[PDB]
């Protein structure tokens, strides 16, 4: 759909790989409601990506 | 007229294709079933030989989109890449 | 100016507790409050003082958003169980919007519209409706009565929505 | 050129939302408005296949 | 009053001005709701002033 199929795919590569599963257990990392919240409110109505 | 028409009638395609994904399914009908009219519709589908922006946008998702149902005779999308190149007083 | 889709998503649960409720008890909102009102320095400090009364018209902005049912509840079950969530709303009134979100000794027309819309909802729900109406502004004279007060600045707006 | 369509206010349907949510408690068989100009519009249109 | 002032005085001394009052009275100009939406729906939440 959207920008380049290379950006795309590492996006999709990385998310796959094993290490990264492992990585987001253990953690403060695993994105606290509150986090994500941060986040979505950042973002503006303006320029959407969706 | 059909110039004009065609215009305001793609304008409409894709302003629909924009609140949704996947080709207003009236202009897919028309394609193979108003095939003259395709080709008078079709040519306001690429009659952007004009700058093309670094963002992919509406016109250009719309045009992928036939492009991938195999739509789009090569021949006219050629012609669209080629011309989008672009004393008294 | 990022967030006009999270105050929608905030619409959808407020309502939904309204709904399972009404399956006379207060609302966690005005708790939330009370809370982030005290957590404030109580320090005078100009700083301070601005810092709390831009906290107060977020949380007058917000209640504007979600529905008049927080305030008043809805169906007011028997004049016995009366005047629950009312009193947390009047305590807030004078504790804090009477300092920052108000002018002349008067509140503003949109709180005013959004509580008397609000209360209408509840009594005409209820059962001697007229009746009902006047015991919670008779109530309004002792426990908040710069609603009265707002009202009476208010009123070329709201009468006509009412009738 | 055209080229797609402006989204405008995600406001005002915010504001429309208050004040349906207010007549849905001030009801609660009686019809709505709403589906009465659905009809309208659909009526004004043209019925043609263009 | 024409001055290449400051605009923000132009339009309040604009506003002032009882002629300009006496305008709004004739009444394809005291602006309709709908007047108002058709404006207000043009507007972007990309820009804005407010």
């Amino acid at each position: 759909h959207l920008p380049s199929a290379d950006w795309q795919r590492a996006a999709l590569s990385l998310w796959t790989h094993r290490t990264f599963r492992e990585v987001l257990k253990e953690e403060d990392v695993h994105l606290t409601y509150q986090d994500w919240l941060h986040l979505e409110l950042e973002i503006q109505p303006e320029a959407d990506a969706l | 007229e059909p110039h004009s028409q065609a215009l305001q009638d793609v304008e409409k395609a894709i302003m629909v294709f924009e609140h949704t994904g996947n080709i207003p399914v009236t202009v897919m009908e028309a394609s193979i079933f108003r095939r003259p009219y395709y080709v008078s519709h079709f040519l306001p589908a690429l009659l952007t030989p004009r700058v093309l922006p670094k963002v992919p946008d509406s016109r250009v998702a719309f045009i992928e989109s036939l492009k991938r149902a195999d739509k789009i005779p090569p021949s006219l999308y050629s012609t669209y890449c080629q011309a989008c190149s672009a004393e008294p007083l | 100016t990022g967030n006009e889709d999270i105050i929608s998503r905030l619409q959808e649960m407020v309502a939904d507790l309204e709904l399972q409720q009404d399956l006379s008890q207060e609302h966690f909102l005005f708790e939330i409050f009370r809370r982030r009102l005290q957590a404030l320095t109580s320090g005078w400090s100009v700083a301070a003082s601005l810092q709390r009364q831009r906290e107060l018209l977020m949380y007058k902005r917000i209640l504007l958003r979600l529905p008049s049912s927080v305030l008043c509840g809805s169906s007011f079950q028997a004049e016995q169980p009366i005047t629950a969530r009312c009193e947390q709303f009047f305590h807030l009134v004078n504790s804090e919007m009477r300092n920052f979100c108000s002018h002349g000794g008067a509140l503003t027309q949109d709180i005013t519209a959004h509580f008397f819309r609000g209360l209408l909802n509840a009594c005409l729900r209820s059962r001697d409706p007229s009746l009902m109406v006047d015991f919670i502004l008779a109530k309004c004279q002792t426990k908040c009565p710069l609603i009265l007060t707002s009202a009476l600045v208010w009123w070329p707006s709201l009468e006509p929505v009412l009738l | 050129l055209v080229f797609g369509g402006r989204t405008g206010n995600e406001d005002i349907i915010s504001r429309l939302q208050e004040m349906v949510a207010d007549l849905e408690l001030q009801q609660d068989s009686q019809e709505h408005f709403l589906f009465e100009i659905f009809r309208r519009r659909l009526q004004a249109l043209t019925s043609g296949w263009s």
